[PDB]
């Protein structure tokens, strides 16, 4: 937090918690296709739910 | 779908308990837009 922590907030560091499948062990995912929690299909920059 | 709200000092406190929570039909019979959790994520709240 000393090194790396912003007085505006360090929005740098970025995690995934919204995937198909649970990440397999020895694996990186540096994707991020848009994913979709909702019923109907999601596409383009951003779609509802 | 409550007639009115409460103030936001006087929040209005409400406890669910002895029931089923089903939160695809509390989105699906009604619009909105603001959405935001912690803790878990949007999907998985259907089944813990
Ligand atoms: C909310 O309740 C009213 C009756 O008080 C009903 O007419 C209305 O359809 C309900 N809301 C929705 C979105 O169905």
């Amino acid at each position: 937090n000393k090194l790396d922590s912003k007085v505006g907030g360090n929005y740098n560091y970025l995690y995934r918690l919204f995937r198909k499948s649970n990440l397999k062990p020895f694996e990186r995912d540096i994707s991020t296709e848009i994913y979709q929690a909702g019923n109907k299909p999601c596409n383009g920059v951003a779609g509802f739910n | 779908n409550a007639t009115r709200f409460a103030s936001v000092y006087a929040w209005n406190r409400k406890r669910i308990s002895n029931c089923v929570a089903d939160y695809s039909v509390l989105y699906n019979f009604a619009p909105f837009f603001a959405f935001k959790c912690y803790g878990v994520s949007p999907t998985k709240l259907n089944d813990l």
